[PDB]
């Protein structure tokens, strides 16, 4: 009755903050597959390191 | 038929001697290039698990 209008800026900025998050979700997972990348990559490597430490 | 041995003997030497040295120079250049390209290749993964072995 009194915030009619008032309610309809929320559902935009809800709306903004639903675009943000997929956004963060989205990011968040595309880092997440890369720092898994790395991760197991690097761990190979210290794998082989730590089997056959050169001299 | 005796000179014609002998020049059969030269033109053989000579025909394979320019084949052989299209051969020689031009593979020998190449090779000194793929050589120097595979030393610094192998020096740069040699540190890269130098720094591992650090790292461990």
């Amino acid at each position: 009755n009194a915030f009619e209008p008032a309610f309809a800026e929320l559902a935009d900025a809800v709306a903004d903050l639903e675009a943000n998050m997929m956004h963060f979700q989205l990011m968040h997972e595309s880092l997440a597959r890369f720092s898994e990348s790395f991760a197991s990559f690097l761990y190979g490597l210290n794998m082989n390191a730590f089997c056959v430490d050169f001299p | 038929a005796v000179k014609a041995r002998q020049l059969a003997h030269l033109h053989s030497q000579l025909t394979q001697l320019s084949h052989n040295l299209a051969t020689t120079e031009n593979l020998m250049r190449m090779t000194a290039v793929q050589a120097e390209a595979m030393r610094g290749l192998g020096s740069w993964h040699a540190g890269l698990f130098m720094a591992a072995s650090k790292v461990l």
